[PDB]
This record gives C-alpha cells, structure tokens and sequence, in this order.
C-alpha cells in the first residue's frame, strides 16, 4: 500500500544513494568528460 | 420464403415503418419502395419513401433536357448507327457560341446551338435541387446547413458559365459539354493563363480538397472504432456525453495534440466544405478579371 | 478588383478560423481538471466556451453541456505517483473496482427514446415482426470465450428499426440471471462462435440489464466496455495467451 | 494536463515486450514506446529543410531542395543535395509515418478502441511510397522521384506533368478521382448530418434518427442510416489513392508514354474496325 | 500551487529553453559578419 | 475557470513575447536603414 | 493516499523538499550562470 | 524525490543526448565547406 | 468532489493569491522593462 | 537491472549501431567528388 | 389498373408528350434546310 | 386525391407559365425576320 | 402463379416494347439519304 | 387537397415574382441603343 | 401551414434587399455614364 | 423562437460593420480616383 510523507516512493535513505549516484554523478561522468574532449574539439577546426 | 439469422453482424429487417411526420405531406409520396434484402446485414436495406413534389422533379426533368441536349449533339456525327454511339460515347463533343459570338442567342443548331438548351434547364435542375435539400430540413425542424454547403458548391457553379462570362461577354467562357470535351478544357484554364500554381486562389481550393481526405478518412475509422462502444448513435453521444466521447475524445488529444465534440466534429467537416467551391468560386472569380497569366502573378506577389 | 486586396480579407477572417473552430470543439471534456478534483494546470489558447441552451429531443430537461463534469461515478485507482504524470493502478482486481480499461458513467434513469413514445432497443421476444417459418434457421447457438473455452449460449436477437441493425447478442446461461456483450469484436465462422477477450469463466462479472428488454443510457456503459477492460491487460503472462492474444490478422 | 474524466483512463502498459519504460505522459501528447521515437524523427527532420540551403541555394522552404538521385547511377547512392542527402529524408519520414501509426497501439491495447486506425494512415503510408521506393527501383535509378518541397515538386507535376499527354486519359488516375470528388459529397452532409436539431432555427425540440429518416429519404432516395456513411467517409478517403498507386505502378515504368495515346485501344474493334464514325470520321 | 515537476524536470521542461537556445545558435552562424568560428579559411 | 496560471508562464508564455518579439525582427533587421547587425564595418 | 480537492496535488512536503529542490536547478544553471557564458559574447564580438 | 532511479535515470541519458548530440552533428555537417571529410572537395 | 456554485474559483476570498502572484508583478516590471528598457533605446539609433 | 541488458542492448543496440551505419552510406559513398568504385566508366 | 387511372392522365399529361415533343420539334427545326417562317426578311 | 387540386393549379400552373414558355421565348427573340423590337434603324 | 397476368403483361409489357422500339427507331429514321421526312422537301 | 396553403402565402408573393423577372429584366439592356437610363444624356 | 414564416422574416430577408442590391451595386458602380464618386473631374 | 437573439442580433453585428466595412474600404482606397490619403505633395 502507498504511504504518506516525504516522499514515496523513494526511499530514504535514497536521497544521497540514488538521487546522488546516478544523478549528481551525470554532472560530472560527462559534464568534465565535455571538458576534457573539448580540448580535442574546440580547436578542430574553428580556426583555418 | 424466410429471412434468416446468420453467423456475425447481425441484422433484423423493417416491415412498415416510415419516418416523421410535420410540415412534409400524405398523398405525394408513393407505395413502400421494395426492399433489397441481399445481403443486407452490412448496412441497411429499405428503398423508398421520397418527396416527388415539384420541388424534386423539377430537376428530374430540367436533368433530363440537361441530359438529352448534349445527348441530340452525341449521336449527331456518329454515322447514325448504334456501333459509332457507344463507341465515342465520349470521343463525341459538343462547343457553346464562339469565343467570338457571345451576348446573342440567335445561334442555330449547327456550329453552337445543342449548348443553349442544356444549361437553361439545368439552371432549374441545380437550382431546383438546391432547394431539395434546403427546404426538406424544415419539413421535419432541423436545419438549413445541408444546402448551406451546396450555396458554397454552387459558388464554384457561380462563375465557371454565369457571371464572368456575361460581364466580360463570350460563351466559349463557359465549359463545352461531353465527357472528354471537358478534359480537355480543365487543362486549358492551366496553360493559356500561365499555370495557376501561383494561383493560391484555385490552389487553396485544392487545399480545400486535401483536407477532405484529412478529415475522413479517420471519422469513417474511429466512429466505426468507437462503435463496439456506442459511438455509432451520432443522435446520443453529444449532450448526453457516452463512452464514446472517452475512447475517441481522448484518443485523439494524446496523438496528434487536441480532440473535439462529438458536435464539434462536425463543426470542422463542414469548414473543410463551405470552403471548398467558395474558395474556388472567388479562386476562380479572381481569375478572368485579375490576373490572367498567374505565373505574371506569383512573382509580383509572391518572390517580389 | 486588384492583383493585392483579396488575400488580406483571409489572413484575418480565417486566420481566428482554428481558433475559433477549437473552442467549438473544446465544449465536452473541458475545463481541465487534475488527478483528484481539482481545477487544473489550465485550459489552453482555446479556453472553452460558456455554453448555450441546448434543447432535448423527448424532454430530459435543461441540460446544457459541456455538462455535469464533477466526480459522481465511483473511481478506484491507488496513486502511485502523487505527481501529475505517471500513471496510476487499481487496488485489488482491475475487473471489480472499474479502473484503467473498462469505464462507465452514472446517467439518469431514461432510456433512449425514438419517436414513437417507446425504448430504442429491444430483443426479438419483444417484436414480433420477423420470425423464423422456413427451413431450418440458427438463433441458438453455444459459444467460446478467450480462455478459448464454451461461454453459454446465444439463442436471440436485440432487434433495430431504424437502422434495421442489431447492438446485443443475449446469452441464455444456464440460470436466467441477465448478462450483455457488444457487437463489433465478434467473429464468427462456422458452427461454433469465438470471442477473444474475455475468459469464459468472467462473464457473470458482467450485469445484469435491469430489465431483459430494457436499456437505460445508465447502464448502457459499463455493458459495452467491460470488454474495453479485458484489452488492455489479458493476459500476462506465459504460454497459451501468448499463442491467442497476440498474432491474428483481422 | 489532462481532462476532467481523464482519470480513471490513466494505466501503465500498452507497449508489448521490456515495461513500462517509455511511457511517460508529457503534457497533452503521448510519449509510448514510439513517442520518443518520433521525438527522434521530428528533431532531425527540421534540419532537413535547412541542410540544401546552403548547397543547393535558398535558406527558405520556397525554394529549398534535396533533389532526388539521378536516373542511371544504378541499385545505390548519389552525389548528395542532389541524392545523397536525398537518400536520408525518407528514411526519416517513413521512419516517421511509422514511429506514429504504431504508437496509437499503445494507446489500443492501453484501452480497447478499435484497431482500425493503425491503418487509416497505411493508406497513407501507402500512398507516400509510392513516390519514394515503388518507382524508381528498377528504371534505372533512385533517379524517378519527387521533391520535398513547397514549390519545388509544384512546376514538378504540370509543366512536367505531359509526359503521358494528359493524365485525364488515365482511367483509374480518373477513377481514383470517380473517388476522391466523392469525399466532401459525403462529408458535406455528413458534417452538417449532426448540427442542426439541438440548434434547429433556435428554441425547437431535439430530432432523433427518424427525422434523419424524414431528411435524408426526403433527399437523394438511399438512406443506409448513420452508419452507412461513416462506411460512408471511410469510403472517400483512403482509395483515391490505391487508384492512384495503380495509376501509376503502371505508368512510366511500363508506359512513360502518351496516355492521351491510350484511347486508341478503344476503338480498336473487328465490328467496327476499319470505320471512322464520328469526330473520328 | 497545483502544477508538476516529477514527471517534467527530468524530460519536458528541458526541451523548452532548448527551444529556446539551439533554435538561435545556428542563426548566429549564417550571417557573414557574425559567424564567431565560421569565416576561418578567408 | 475561465482563466487559470501555474502552467502557462512555464512553456507557453516564454514562447508567446518570444512570438511577439519574432515577427517584429526580420522587418526592422531588414529595413532599407535600420538593421544594426551586419553593418559594422563601413 | 489519493486526493480529492483544489489544490492538491500538491502537496506538502512533496512541494517543499521536492519542487523547491530541482526547479531552481532550471532557474540558475540558465539564470545567472547564463550570465556567465555571456562572458566570452558581450565583448565578442558586438564591437568590431 | 519520487520521479525514477531504477527505470528512468540510465535512460534519460542515453538516446536523449543521442538526440541531442548524434542528431547534432547533422548541423556541423550541413557545411560542405568546413566539414572533416569535405575540405578537399571546395 | 469537486466544487460548487459559480465560481469557485471564485471566490471571495480567493481571487487573490494565484490570479496575483506571476500574473500582476510579472507583468508590471515587464511594463517598467517596456519603459526602461525602452528609453534609453529611444534614442539609438534613429539620429546618424 | 539499471539498464535493460536483453532488451535495449541484444536486438536495440545491434540496431543502434545500425542506426549510425547505413545512414552515412548515403553521405560518404555519396559526395559529389569521391567515389571511387562507380566511375570506372569516365 | 395496373397503372394509377385518376392520376397518370392529369399530370402525365405534360411528362410523356412533353418528353417527346420537345425533341421532335429541334429535328422538324434543323435550319438550313426549311424556315416558312424565318422567310419574312429575306 | 392525389391530383392536386388547391396546389398544382395554384403553384405548378403558376410555374408552367414559365416551363412551357419562356424556353421558347429566347429564340425568336434574336431573329432577324420578325425582329419587331431589333429593326432599328435599317 | 409463376407467370403473371396482371402485372407483367400489362405494366412490364408496355415497357417490354418499349425496350425494344425507342432504341430502334434511332437507327432507321434520319438518314442523310432516306429520312422519309426529311427529304420530301429537298 | 395534398396540401396546405396559408404559409408558403408570403413567399408564393414576395419572392416569386423576381425569379421570373430577374431572368428576364436582363435581355434587353444589352443592346448599348436602347438602356433608356444610359441614351437619356448624349 | 406547408413551409416557414418565422426564419425568412429576420435572415431570408436578406435575398431580397442585400444580396440584390450588393451585387447589382458592382455593376452600376462600374458604369462610367453614372459615376457619382468616380465624377470627381472627368 | 424565430432565430437567435441572445446570440445574433449583438456578436453578429460585427460583420454588418466588418466584414461588410473592410472589402468595400479596400477598394474605395485602391481606385486610381480616391487615394484622398494620398493627396499632399501639392
Ligand atoms: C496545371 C494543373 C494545375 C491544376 C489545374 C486546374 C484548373 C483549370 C482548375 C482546377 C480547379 C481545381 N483543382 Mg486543380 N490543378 C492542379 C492541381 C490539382 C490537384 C492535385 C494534383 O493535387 C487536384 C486534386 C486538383 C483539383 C482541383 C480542385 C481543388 C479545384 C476545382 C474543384 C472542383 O473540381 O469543383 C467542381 C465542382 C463544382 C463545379 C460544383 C458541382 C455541383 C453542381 C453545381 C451540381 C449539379 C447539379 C446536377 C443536377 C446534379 C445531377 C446529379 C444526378 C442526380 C446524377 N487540382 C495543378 C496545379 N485545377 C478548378 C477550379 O475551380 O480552381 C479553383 C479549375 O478550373
Ligand atoms: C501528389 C502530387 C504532388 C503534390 C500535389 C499537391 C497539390 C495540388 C497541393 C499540394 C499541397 C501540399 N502538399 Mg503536395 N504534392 C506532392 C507531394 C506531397 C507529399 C509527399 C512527400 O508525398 C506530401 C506529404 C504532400 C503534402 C503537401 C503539403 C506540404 C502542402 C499542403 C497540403 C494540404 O494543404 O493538404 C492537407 C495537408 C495538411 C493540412 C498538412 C500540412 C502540410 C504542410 C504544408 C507541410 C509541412 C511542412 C512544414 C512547412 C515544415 C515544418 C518543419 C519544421 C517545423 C520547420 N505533398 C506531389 C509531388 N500538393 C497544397 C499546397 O499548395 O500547400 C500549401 C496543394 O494545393
Ligand atoms: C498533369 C496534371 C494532371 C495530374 C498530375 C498528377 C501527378 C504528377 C500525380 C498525380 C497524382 C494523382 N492525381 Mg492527378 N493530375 C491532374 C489533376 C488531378 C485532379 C483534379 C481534379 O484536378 C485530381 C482530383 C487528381 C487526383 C489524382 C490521384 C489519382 C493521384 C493522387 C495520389 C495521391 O496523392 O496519394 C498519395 C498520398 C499521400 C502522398 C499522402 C501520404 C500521407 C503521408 C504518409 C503523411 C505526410 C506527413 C507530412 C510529411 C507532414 C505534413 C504535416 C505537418 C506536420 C503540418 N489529379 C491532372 C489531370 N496527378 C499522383 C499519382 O497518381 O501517384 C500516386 C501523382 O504523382
Ligand atoms: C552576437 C551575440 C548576439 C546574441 C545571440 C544569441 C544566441 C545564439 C543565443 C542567445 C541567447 C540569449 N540571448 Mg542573446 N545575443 C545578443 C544579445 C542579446 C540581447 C540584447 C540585444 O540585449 C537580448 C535581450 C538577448 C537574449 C538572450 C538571452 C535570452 C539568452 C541568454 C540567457 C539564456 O540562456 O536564456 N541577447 C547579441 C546581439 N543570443 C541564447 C538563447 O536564446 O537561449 C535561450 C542563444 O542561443
Ligand atoms: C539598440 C538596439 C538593441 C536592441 C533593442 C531592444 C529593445 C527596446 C527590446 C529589446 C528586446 C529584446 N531583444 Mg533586443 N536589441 C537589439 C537587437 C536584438 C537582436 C539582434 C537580431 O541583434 C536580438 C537577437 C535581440 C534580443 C532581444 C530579445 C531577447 C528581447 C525581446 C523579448 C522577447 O523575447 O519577447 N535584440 C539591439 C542590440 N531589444 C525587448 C526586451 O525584452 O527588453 C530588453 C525590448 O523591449
Ligand atoms: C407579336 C409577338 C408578341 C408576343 C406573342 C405572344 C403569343 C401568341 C402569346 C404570348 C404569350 C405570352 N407572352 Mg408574348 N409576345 C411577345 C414576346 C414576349 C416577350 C419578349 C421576350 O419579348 C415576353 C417577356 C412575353 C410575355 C408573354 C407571357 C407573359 C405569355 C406566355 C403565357 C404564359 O405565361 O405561360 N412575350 C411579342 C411582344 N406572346 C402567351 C399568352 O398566353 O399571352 C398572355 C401567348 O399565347
Ligand atoms: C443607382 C440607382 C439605380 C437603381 C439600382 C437599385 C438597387 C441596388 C436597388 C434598387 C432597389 C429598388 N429599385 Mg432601383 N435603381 C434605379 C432605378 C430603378 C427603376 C427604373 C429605372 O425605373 C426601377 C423600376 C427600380 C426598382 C427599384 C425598386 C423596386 C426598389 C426600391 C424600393 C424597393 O425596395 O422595393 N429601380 C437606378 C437606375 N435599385 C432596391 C431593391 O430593389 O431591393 C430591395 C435595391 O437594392
Ligand atoms: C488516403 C490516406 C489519406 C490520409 C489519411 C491520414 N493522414 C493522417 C492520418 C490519417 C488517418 C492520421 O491519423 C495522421 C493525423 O495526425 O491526422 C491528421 C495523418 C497525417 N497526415 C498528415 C499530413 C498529410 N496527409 C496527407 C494525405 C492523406 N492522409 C491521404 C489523402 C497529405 C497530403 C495532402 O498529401 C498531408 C500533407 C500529418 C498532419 C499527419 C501525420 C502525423 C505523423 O505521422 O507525424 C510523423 C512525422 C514526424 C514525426 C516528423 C518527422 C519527419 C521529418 C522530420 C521530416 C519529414 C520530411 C518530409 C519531406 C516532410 C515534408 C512535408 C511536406 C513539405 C511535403
Ligand atoms: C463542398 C464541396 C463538395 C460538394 C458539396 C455538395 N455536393 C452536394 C451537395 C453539397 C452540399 C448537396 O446538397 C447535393 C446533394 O443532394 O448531395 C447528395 C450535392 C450533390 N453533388 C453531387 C455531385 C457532385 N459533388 C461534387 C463535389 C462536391 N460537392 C465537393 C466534394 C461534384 C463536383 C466535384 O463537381 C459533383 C458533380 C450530386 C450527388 C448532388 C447534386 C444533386 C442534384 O443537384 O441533382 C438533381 C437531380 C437530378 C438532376 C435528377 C436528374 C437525373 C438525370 C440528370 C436524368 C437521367 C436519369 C433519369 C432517371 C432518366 C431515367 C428515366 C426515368 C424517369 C425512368
Ligand atoms: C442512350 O442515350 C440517351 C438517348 C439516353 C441520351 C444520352 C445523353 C447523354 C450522352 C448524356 C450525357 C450526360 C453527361 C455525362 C454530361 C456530363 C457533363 C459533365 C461531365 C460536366 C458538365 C458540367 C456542367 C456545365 C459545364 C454547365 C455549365 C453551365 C453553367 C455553369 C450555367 C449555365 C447558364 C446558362 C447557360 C444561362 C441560362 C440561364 C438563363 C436565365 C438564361
Ligand atoms: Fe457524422
């Protein structure tokens, strides 16, 4: 049966397990990759 | 003899049963038209009654002149044998007044005449048939939107041999007669004012005609969808909202991003009509006295 | 006239032609409302219409519409997500609380009316105007349902006059308590009929028409959508199902 | 958001084999399994009006184009605006056309509406292929097509269009219009068959469909009921154009002649034969 | 009040001021005098 | 009725004085002196 | 727990632990840090 | 809270950047003068 | 249930409250922005 | 299973790398100056 | 019997003469060949 | 009975006043023998 | 009974000839040669 | 009988008689010698 | 008591005052020998 | 009764000064003869 409070459903502890491993992790898991490959991109080839 | 009761549709035939009875008549329209019961488990099947007053025959007989003065000018070259009539039942032809003739109906028989004839009875057949759709909504208590479409069908009627063709003057200006003749004549208002693609006039009017086919060819698939249902009784589903204003009402909102009323669904399919020969009557009334030549037209109004 | 004047009385007197065409539309279902009762995130550029009055063809009253809109029918559905989106279950079986593909709606108590000053619907026990005199004929056949097993057995017709068309297919059970079944899904071939939605073991689950000759537009609901129902889940999940409610042709 | 009675309607499932996992109602629209799919077709195939507009000319949909393939280059590809880049659109479209026929079955199996609708729209999906695969095949090449355009595939179909002389001598093209004239003939009453008897002149009581049995008898002698003519729009609608798939799978790729040069094959009779009648005498 | 988010941060809302800002970025680049990266070889 | 809020500022009408804005441009970006874009230069 | 009610849903604190806590994420990452991409436009290339 | 983790987190990620960014090189790629593979051919 | 009687909302003394918080201030500071973001462009460049 | 390994990536991956393949035959084998296989002719 | 007695001879008057005189009286009329009345003139 | 005795006498004789003679009447209207309202002045 | 005696012999064979006379007449009659109504006068 | 009259009374009188007159008011003004409201001038 | 009365009072009104006059307007709006607002000085 | 009052005689009073106003304004203004807003340089 469904429940009441904050939040449902998940699931504490869910806020920093789940909705900060799969979550916060896309601001970097490609959000830095983006900056790293940018090196390789930017450059290629804006400049002739 | 027995009708039966086969397997998956099913049907039941009607004795002796009519429609309504107001501001219509008794002793005009005749015996119970016979039955056609073969196979009649699809649909319905029931022939008769109908309203023979003169305001219906008056278009079976000014048809009928229509139809047999074009008919006196296609028998007329064929060698007076039965061979050469079914043989060029269309390759026969037949032209009005010239394009240098006109305003004068004296005209014999010969190079113009079998046209003077057709048309002035079809003038009281058309018009005459206007009003056996417009008048037989007020025997009962309905409506006049069924000939409302029809004075927009016949504004299309309204231009092609009436009204251009007396201002500017010449029946050549009208539409010969046949079942070719014609043909080659809806290609000549093409070429002779410079293709009427830049014409968004007559273009617009075909896309009037493009959303004919928008428009039915999913009402005749979702109201015979809905119809397991109750969506095939269009006379309860509207003010008395069914289930069928639920798997057609939110079928359609989730597709391609809004429904409509079960009245409202016919609100559109007689605005892709009233608009049709409308926006082809002045389509083709801004054609003959605008801008002939419209590809001279498309590009001082359209690129420049 | 001109070579520019016309299409100018068109980009205007039409270009409100969808706009004003939608509202027109936009009567039934609207106004919007949320996943409880509750007015909701809006209408749309097309806001719907106060509505005119509209007369009814056997006196029903002043029912205007879009009409009655609140929540009066029974709903069942337990909110998995409290956000408004995704999507919501019934709470025991979906087949008993009315939930997801099977609805219906509460009515008042007047059944559709012709003309005559009598009902729109009834069987073949209820006119006698078309018998059965020659040869041998079939009205009174057994059944099968989608458990791909016998159902009952179908032995009348609901007969139609205007249309001359038929909207029932009434089922003799072995008791006599009433049961109802739609129109369209059938398929019937030879000797025996087949339908393919519901199980031949769910049928009495399906009510009971108040009268047997009877159809008030309240029941006229439930009786032709419990089949809806059986469409949407039937049936999870392995082997025989698998070979039945999926493939097909027609 | 959604309606007032879109409550009890909103359940999981529809889509056949994997879940629930693209589902997800975004606003009025639905995102099923195929939702997202043409999310996919429609993003791309907004750049495909804006691609040859910077190798074939204009930045605008007047005169914008991807030409089709040439006619001889064989069973393959092309150069690009001119074939090549051709070659994608299509692929999209269909992929497109299709992405959104099979998406209303997540919404069919969802509920229990009819599955006659998948199909409404393969007639349309076999009507634009038409144009696209069944042609120019075997011809030659990919060369025997269309363009994409708003003007371009216009001075495409009329100016280019004689050909075959005139396409009226085309029987089914023309039959196919003995059908397609036939589809506001019948959305004409159709549409105004449920308009006029809540709103009658403005005050009368309602009709029911013994009136229509006093309207439509009192008209043109056959009235097959209400619904006979949406057997009677769905027969209007979807045909003028297997009559004109036929009019067209066996022309140019078997006739790329005069089909004003057709109408010879009817006068061709041993009875009369060797006799000139009328006009033709 | 009322309004949802769940269900439209995460897939809806995101394509909005994405229909906003790359419907805008190729603009930038047709113009021969703006371009910022296109004019390189010249 | 009639006129709710929480939905429309969201997606509709950030796209609604961006309606009103585009229609506005490409005449007075392209009028016989204005522009003030591409002229820079000279 | 179903509703019934304006104006739920709603609610509490499924508005304040929720909708407060990713919708801003959508008013800054696009607000003021858009502000910040328009360091490298501003000055480029407006002057010529 | 609530939206997915277990169903639609690894999802909203996948083919959504693939029809952001696989679908994006169709606009560095509308260039035939630029281009990786099209330089030579000006 | 629903609601009642015209309106709801309504109401008295609920007309206030969502028809006043981005439907008022939002468009009044969009006015002063069509008055200062105007003024100082009623001036460039319409004189050379 | 976070992602759906025998249903997104056995018969929809195996497509996904069918979707970026066939595509840009109709590119590369394509342009209008490079060939070489079709013009052994001129 | 067979066919209506007080009806086809009052209104069948003017259908089945009227369907037949008509189109003997334009052959009767074939001009170049007869006038007596369009003689006056000339 | 059913030859119309307060209608076809009324109104399809009020009619039959133009079916049977005004399709007659312009055709010797324009007829050069008896003119008699197109002589003029030669 | 099988054959009838009222209705076909009086109804259906008045129109039995007629099938068979009007279609038949329009083949013999005005011949530019025989007409034997029409050349009486030429 | 067959039919009323106290109704189509108004429309037998108001409108009937221009059906008749429209198509006839108009075969005579044609002629650019006659007009009688165009010659009294010149 | 056959036809209406109520419906051609306030709109088949009309047929007879507007779409008479509004037609006939053009034409004698276009005639040179009338004028009155082409006058002017001719 | 008779048609709509409520409904007609007041929205529908627009295109009396509409529809009606604004194709007989635009020709007044486009003739050759008016312009009237055009008069000045004299
Ligand atoms: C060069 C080729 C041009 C072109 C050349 C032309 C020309 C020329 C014309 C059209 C016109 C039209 N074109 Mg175009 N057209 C092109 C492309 C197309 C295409 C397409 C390929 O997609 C289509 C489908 C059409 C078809 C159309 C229509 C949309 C439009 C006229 C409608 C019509 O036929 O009403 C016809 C309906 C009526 C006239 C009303 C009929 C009702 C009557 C009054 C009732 C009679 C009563 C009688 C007694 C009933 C007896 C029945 C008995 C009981 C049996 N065109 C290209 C671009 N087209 C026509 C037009 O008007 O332009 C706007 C026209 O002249
Ligand atoms: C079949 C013979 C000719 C042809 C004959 C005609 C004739 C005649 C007409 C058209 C017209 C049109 N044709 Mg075409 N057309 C052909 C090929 C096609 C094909 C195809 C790929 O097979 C399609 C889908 C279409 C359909 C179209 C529309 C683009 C356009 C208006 C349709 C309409 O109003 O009716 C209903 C259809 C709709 C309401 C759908 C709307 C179609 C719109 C215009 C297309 C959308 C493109 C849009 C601008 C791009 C947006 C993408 C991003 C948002 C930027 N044509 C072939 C080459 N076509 C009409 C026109 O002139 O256009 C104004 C017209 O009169
Ligand atoms: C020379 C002039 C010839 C002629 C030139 C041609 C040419 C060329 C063609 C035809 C074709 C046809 N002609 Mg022709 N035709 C003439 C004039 C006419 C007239 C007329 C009354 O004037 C009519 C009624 C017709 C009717 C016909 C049909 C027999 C046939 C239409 C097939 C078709 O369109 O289905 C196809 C159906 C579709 C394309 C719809 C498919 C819908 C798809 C799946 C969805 C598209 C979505 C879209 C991209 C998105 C837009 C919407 C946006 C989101 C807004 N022609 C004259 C006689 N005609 C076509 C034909 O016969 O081949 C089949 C054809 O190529
Ligand atoms: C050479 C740079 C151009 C320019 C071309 C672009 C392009 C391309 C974009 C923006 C975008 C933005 N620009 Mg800018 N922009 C310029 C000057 C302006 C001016 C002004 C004249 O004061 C205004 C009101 C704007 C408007 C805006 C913002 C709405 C937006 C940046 C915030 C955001 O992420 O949302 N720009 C100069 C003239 N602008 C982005 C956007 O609209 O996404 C929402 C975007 O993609
Ligand atoms: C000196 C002239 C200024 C300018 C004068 C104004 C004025 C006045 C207004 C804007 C406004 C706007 N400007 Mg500016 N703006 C310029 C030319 C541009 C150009 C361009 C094509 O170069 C762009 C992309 C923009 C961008 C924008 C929009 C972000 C914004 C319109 C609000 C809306 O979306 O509804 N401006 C030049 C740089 N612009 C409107 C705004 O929202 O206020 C800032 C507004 O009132
Ligand atoms: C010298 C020749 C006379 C003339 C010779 C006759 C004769 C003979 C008859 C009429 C008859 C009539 N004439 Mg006259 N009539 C003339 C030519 C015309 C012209 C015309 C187009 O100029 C008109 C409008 C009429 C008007 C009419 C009708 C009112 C009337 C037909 C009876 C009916 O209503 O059915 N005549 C000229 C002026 N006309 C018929 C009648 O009954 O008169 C009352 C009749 O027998
Ligand atoms: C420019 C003025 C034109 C003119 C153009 C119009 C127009 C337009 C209308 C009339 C209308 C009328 N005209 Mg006037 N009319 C003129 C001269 C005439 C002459 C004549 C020459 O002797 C006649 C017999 C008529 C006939 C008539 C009346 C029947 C009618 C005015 C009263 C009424 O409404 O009924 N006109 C002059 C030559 N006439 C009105 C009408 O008949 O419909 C109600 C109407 O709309
Ligand atoms: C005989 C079949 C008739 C028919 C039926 C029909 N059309 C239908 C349907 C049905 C049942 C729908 O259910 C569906 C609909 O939504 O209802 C209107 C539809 C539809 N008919 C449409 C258009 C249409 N149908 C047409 C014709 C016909 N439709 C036939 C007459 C025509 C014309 C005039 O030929 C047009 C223009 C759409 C509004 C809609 C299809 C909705 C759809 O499937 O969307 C998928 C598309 C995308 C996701 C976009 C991706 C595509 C690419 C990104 C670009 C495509 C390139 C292409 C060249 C586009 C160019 C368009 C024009 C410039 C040619
Ligand atoms: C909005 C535009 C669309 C449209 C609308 C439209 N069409 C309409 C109407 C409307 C509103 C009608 O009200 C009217 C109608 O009643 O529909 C059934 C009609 C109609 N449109 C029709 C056809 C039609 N529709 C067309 C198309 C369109 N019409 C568009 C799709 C076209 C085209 C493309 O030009 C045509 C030709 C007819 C079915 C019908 C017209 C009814 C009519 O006027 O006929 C009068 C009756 C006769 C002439 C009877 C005479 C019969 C023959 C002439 C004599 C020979 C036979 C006779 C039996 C001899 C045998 C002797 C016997 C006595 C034994
Ligand atoms: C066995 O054969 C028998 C003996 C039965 C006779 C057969 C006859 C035949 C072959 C009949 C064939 C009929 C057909 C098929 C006709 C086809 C017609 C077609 C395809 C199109 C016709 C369209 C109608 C047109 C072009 C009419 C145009 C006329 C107008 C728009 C207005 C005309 C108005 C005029 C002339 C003014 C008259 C009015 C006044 C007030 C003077
Ligand atoms: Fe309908």
């Amino acid at each position: 049966a469904d429940k009441s409070d904050l939040g449902y459903t998940g699931l504490t502890d869910e806020q920093a397990q789940e909705l900060h491993s799969v979550y916060m992790s896309g601001l970097w898991l490609f959000s830095a990759v983006a900056i790293v490959a940018h090196l390789a991109v930017y450059i290629w080839r804006p400049w002739f | 003899a027995e009708y039966q009761n086969i397997f998956s549709q099913v049907q039941v035939r009607g004795p002796a049963d009519l429609g309504m009875t107001e501001d219509v008549n008794l002793a005009n329209r005749s015996g119970v038209g016979p039955f056609s019961t073969l196979l009649g488990w699809f649909g319905n099947a029931q022939l008769g009654p109908i309203y023979l007053g003169s305001l219906g025959v008056l278009s079976l007989f000014s048809g009928l002149m229509w139809f047999f003065t074009i008919g006196i000018w296609f028998w007329y070259q064929a060698g007076w044998n039965p061979a050469v009539f079914l043989r060029d039942l269309f390759f026969f032809s037949l032209e009005p007044p010239a394009p240098e003739y006109g305003l004068s109906f004296a005209a014999p028989l010969k190079e113009g005449g079998l046209w003077l004839i057709a048309s002035f009875f079809m003038f009281v057949a058309v018009w005459s048939w206007w009003g056996r759709t417009y008048l037989r909504a007020q025997a009962l208590g309905m409506g006049k939107h069924t000939a409302w479409a029809f004075l927009s069908a016949i504004w299309l009627w309204m231009v092609l041999g009436f009204i251009r063709p007396i201002l500017m003057g010449s029946w050549s200006e009208a539409v010969p007669y046949g079942i070719f003749s014609h043909l080659d004549w809806t290609n000549n208002f093409s070429l002779v004012h410079g293709n009427l693609f830049y014409n968004p006039f007559h273009g617009l009017s075909i896309a009037f005609l493009y959303g004919s086919a928008l428009l039915f060819a999913m009402h005749g698939a979702t109201i015979l969808a809905v119809s397991r249902f109750g969506g095939e009784r269009e006379l309860e589903q509207i003010a008395d909202r069914g289930t069928a204003a639920e798997r057609a009402a939110l079928f359609w909102r989730w597709t391609m991003g809004f429904n409509a009323t079960m009245e409202g669904i016919h609100r559109w399919a007689i605005w892709m009509a009233v608009l049709v020969t409308l926006t082809g009557g002045i389509g083709i009334l801004l054609s003959g006295t605008v801008v002939d030549n419209w590809y001279v037209w498309g590009q001082n109004h359209g690129m420049a | 006239d001109l070579a520019s004047l016309a299409i100018y009385s068109f980009w205007i007197f039409l270009a409100g032609l969808i706009y004003y065409l939608q509202t027109e539309n936009m009567r039934e279902g609207y106004p919007l409302e949320n996943e409880d009762g509750t007015p909701a995130a809006n209408q749309g550029p097309f806001p719907l219409p106060k509505p005119k009055t509209f007369i009814l063809p056997h006196g029903r009253g002043t029912l205007t519409v879009p009409g009655p809109e609140s929540e009066d029918r029974p709903i069942a559905l337990a909110r998995t997500a409290v956000s408004e989106g995704f999507p919501h279950a019934p709470t025991g079986d979906p087949m008993k609380d009315g939930v997801g593909p099977a609805s219906w709606v509460a009515r008042r108590d007047l059944p559709e009316l012709d003309g005559h000053g009598h009902n729109k619907i009834k069987p073949m026990k209820a006119a006698a105007g078309f018998h059965v005199s020659a040869g041998k004929n079939p009205i009174g056949l057994p059944v099968r349902g989608c458990d791909l097993e016998i159902a009952g057995k179908v032995v009348d017709i609901w007969v139609d006059i205007p249309e001359q068309m038929a909207r029932f297919l009434e089922v003799e059970l072995k008791d006599g308590s009433t049961r109802l079944l739609p129109m369209q899904m059938v398929k019937v071939q030879s000797n025996r009929v087949h339908v393919n939605a519901l199980s031949s073991d769910l049928f009495a689950g399906i009510p009971t028409i108040k009268s047997p000759t009877e159809v008030t537009l309240l029941e006229e609901d439930k009786i032709c959508g419990y089949v809806a129902g059986g469409l949407m889940y039937a049936a999870p999940k392995r082997k025989s199902v698998v070979a039945a409610m999926l493939a097909e042709y027609a | 958001a959604l309606l007032s009675f879109e409550r009890k309607y909103r359940v999981p499932g529809g889509t056949l084999v994997g879940g629930n996992l693209f589902d997800f109602w975004v606003g009025p629209f639905y995102v099923g399994f195929f939702g997202v799919a043409t999310f996919f077709f429609a993003a791309l195939g907004i750049i495909l009006i804006a691609w040859s507009a910077v190798l074939q000319g204009t930045w605008n949909p007047q005169l914008i184009s991807v030409y089709p393939p040439a006619l001889e280059y064989g069973l393959g590809g092309a150069p690009l605006a001119k074939g090549g880049l051709w070659q994608i659109i299509t692929i999209c479209a269909t992929g497109a056309f299709v992405s959104w026929a099979l998406r209303e079955v997540e919404i069919c199996r969802k509920l229990g509406i009819g599955y006659h609708i998948p199909f409404a729209f393969a007639f349309a999906i076999l009507a634009y292929l038409t144009l696209v695969l069944f042609r120019p095949v075997m011809m030659g090449a990919w060369g025997y097509a269309f363009p994409y355009g708003i003007w371009t595939h216009l001075d495409w179909v009329s100016n280019t269009g004689y050909t075959y002389g005139n396409f009226h001598y085309n029987p089914a093209h023309m039959i196919a219009i003995s059908f397609f004239f036939t589809n506001a003939l019948a959305l004409a009453l159709h549409g105004a068959l449920v308009l006029s008897a809540a709103n009658p002149e403005k005050g009368k009581e309602m009709r029911t469909p013994d009136h229509e049995d006093t309207f439509f008898r009192d008209l043109v002698g056959y009235s097959i009921g209400t619904l006979g003519i949406h057997r009677l729009g769905l027969l209007l609608s979807l045909s003028a154009v297997f009559f004109s798939a036929l009019c067209m799978i066996i022309t140019g790729t078997i006739w790329f002649d005069q089909w004003v040069d057709w109408w010879q094959w009817w006068v061709k009779l041993p009875w009369w034969a060797n006799i000139p009648g009328g006009i033709n005498g | 009040w009322m309004i949802f988010d769940p269900r439209r941060v995460f897939v809806a809302q995101g394509v909005f001021l994405f229909l906003l800002a790359v419907m805008i970025h190729l603009i930038l680049l047709s113009t021969p005098s703006y371009n910022w990266l296109e004019i390189s070889a010249a």
